[PDB]
RNA sequence: UGCGAUAACGAACGAGACCUUAACCUACUAAAUAGGGUUGCUGGCACUUGCCGGUUGACUCUUCUUAGAGGGACUAUCGGU
């Protein structure tokens, strides 16, 4: 957003940047591009025997 | 082990890719289709003669990525490949075209199964899903089975007098073999066994043994019939195929080293087949990926990443 | 100049770290497991990624390295540096003889203690360095 | 012209080759692959390249117009 | 740009990623405002069945066309260094 301002002595010229977050931004893409989140991992536990469940 | 010593014999040399899955018809033996990850998918015929065991004879071109796993019908005239385009393809293998084209997946298909009527077709896919489908294209039973990627699903075939239901068991990466039932049309029993991550579990000739085995590097194989435990082999490296045999109680196994053989119940690690490389360095040396019996139980066939179906044959010692 | 970028390289750790198995090797495989995983936006940026962690794990494959030792490589050493292939013996017994001790050493261990297993040198001084 | 010929070149090449693949046998098709890239002029790869563009400040892509600094 | 060596550790910007376009798709979705195939009528030929045509007469196709959705390359596999 670009603005200039008429004064007495002059203009003043005022330029504002806002960036938006990511998450809050709904149109085009939800995050950054470089950025790779990974999901944290499942824990499971080996062997207990060989064993069966039937129906 | 007695008598039989494998030899290499014959090398085809039609693909330039993995050669991921080969499949000779129940019916008739002549055939091997190969289907490979450079998209083709390769029909052989057997010649027997001097080196050329076999030699092409149609290639389908009609995939836009990987065909992971071949399955050719009862009689020999179709197959049904499983690509990683999120399809399967019906072929007519003597003509050299399509017909079916299955569309419904979401993600690509690792494993198809034809039932032995040449009817009812089974897939399973990286989608946490197995999808039941005709002999024309269309989605009719959809199983819910886990909740990580499903790597291999296998029809058992039945001799004793007809139930109704056909039996399959279907692989994962949830560390759960789970073996089902097609007219109760859903579960038959689950086969919590493994420890890693299991990538084949093949049904033997037999149907009541069922051998499962992924990157553990031991392959539990399971009682289908009787639904209960069995024998679990280790074999050191990461198991990429299984194979049984007609001609006896074999087990062939493909590791990261080679290709293990053993005997089912009498367990004995018999032989060991590694063929020869030029140059190379350690840890690497081109293993078989695939692998296939004849309905002889006499030449076996070996689907490597060098892009060669290695030929072994039978031969007594004395 | 293919240098795979540093955010990417990182990645690729993190992605060893969490998941050393369920990822086998070959290339296609790996980029599904990335892509099942890690929410990357872009494809190129993934392909990059499965590419990076195919590397990492030839090079496993060919033993470990530095900044990637996450949990089963760990088990891995740890079970070697328990069962070493030493020791047979006790060892540093009195295996040959009673010690070679100096001079000096042997009067130490009259000072100390009372009687042990000694050999005495002679101590050659020795010219020069 | 010369790039017309060069694409019915290409198109003669391909189409022999599905002929075969097609309705022949598999054997051949893989002889004749051989043979082309034995005499590989393209033929059955398609060339990889197309031109690139004039991007402003020269009268080509790569060249520019002439500084004068006197 | 990284790897390493390191009173520095982990970070951000810039570069990269990103985007657009240029390349591949006998794999999808499509078309008488894009192109073909059979066939009607129809022009000429040799005159046997065959060759080139012209007509938006019919029927059907999507390779080229476009352009939607996707994949596809990650320096991939192997060799040394
Ligand atoms: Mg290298």
């Amino acid at each position: 957003a670009t603005r200039h301002v008429l004064l007495r002595q002059g203009v003043l010229g005022i330029k504002v940047k806002i960036m938006k977050d990511p998450s809050r931004n709904t149109s085009g893409p939800k995050a950054l591009p470089d950025a790779v989140t990974i999901i944290e991992p499942k824990e499971e536990e080996p062997v207990l025997e060989p064993s069966v469940k039937d129906y | 082990s007695s008598n039989i010593m494998l030899v290499l014999r014959g090398t085809l040399e039609g693909h330039n890719g993995w050669v991921t899955s080969l499949s000779t018809s129940a019916a008739q033996p002549n055939l091997l289709v190969s289907g490979s990850r450079d998209k083709t998918l390769i029909s052989w015929r057997l010649t027997e003669n001097e080196q050329q065991f076999g030699v092409p004879v149609r290639s389908y071109k009609g995939h836009s990525h990987i065909v992971q796993d071949v399955v050719v019908s009862a009689d020999g005239n179709y197959a049904v490949s499983a690509s990683w385009d999120k399809t399967l393809r019906l072929w007519n293998l003597a003509t050299g075209n399509s017909e079916a084209r299955f569309v419904g997946h979401t993600g690509d298909v690792l494993s198809v199964a034809i039932d032995a009527n040449s009817s009812k077709i089974i897939s399973a896919s990286r989608d946490k899903t197995i999808r039941v489908w005709n002999t024309v294209g269309d989605c009719a039973y959809v199983l819910l089975g886990h909740t990580d990627w499903v790597t291999k699903v296998r029809v058992a075939p039945k001799n004793l007098v007809d139930d109704g239901r056909i039996t399959f068991v279907s692989a994962g990466m949830d560390k759960i073999v789970r073996s089902w039932s097609l007219n109760s049309y859903r579960i038959e029993a689950d086969f919590i066994g493994h420890n890693n991550y299991i990538n084949v579990v093949q049904p033997s000739p037999d149907g009541s043994l069922a051998a499962s085995a992924g990157k553990d590097g031991q392959i539990y194989v399971w009682n289908l019939k009787h639904k209960s435990a069995f024998m679990n082999f280790d074999a050191k490296d990461e198991v990429f195929a299984l194979a049984f045999s007609p001609s006896r109680f074999w087990l062939t196994a493909a590791t990261a080293s080679g290709i293990k053989i053993y005997d089912l119940e009498n367990e004995v690690l018999i032989d060991e087949l590694k063929p020869e490389f030029a140059g190379y360095t350690k840890a690497q040396d081109p293993h078989a990926v695939s692998l296939a019996w004849s309905a002889d139980g006499q030449t076996l066939f070996a689907g490597y990443t060098d892009n060669v179906i290695r030929v072994w044959q039978v031969m007594t010692a004395n | 100049g293919r240098v795979r970028t540093k955010t990417v390289k990182r990645a690729s750790k993190a992605l060893i770290e969490k998941y050393y198995p369920k990822l086998t090797m070959d290339f296609q495989t790996n980029k599904r497991l990335c892509d099942e995983i890690a929410t990357i936006q872009s494809k190129r940026l993934r392909n990059k990624i499965a590419g990076y962690t195919t590397h990492l794990m030839k090079r496993i494959q060919k033993g470990p390295v530095r900044g990637i030792s996450f949990k089963l490589q760990e088990e891995e050493r740890e079970r070697k540096d328990q069962y070493v292939p030493d020791v047979s013996a006790l060892d540093l017994s009195h295996s040959n003889d009673v010690l070679n001790v100096d001079t000096q050493t042997a009067e130490l261990v009259n000072s100390l203690g009372l009687k042990l297993p000694l050999s005495v040198s002679s101590v050659s001084a020795v010219r020069d360095r | 012209h010369v790039s017309q010929v060069y694409a019915i070149r290409q198109a003669i090449a391909k189409g022999l080759v599905a002929y075969h693949q097609k309705f022949v046998d598999e054997q051949s098709k893989n002889e004749l692959k051989k043979a082309f890239t034995s005499y590989d002029r393209t033929l059955l790869i398609a060339d990889s390249r197309r031109p690139e563009p004039k991007k402003f400040g020269g009268r080509g892509a790569r060249s520019r117009f002439q500084k004068s600094y006197r």
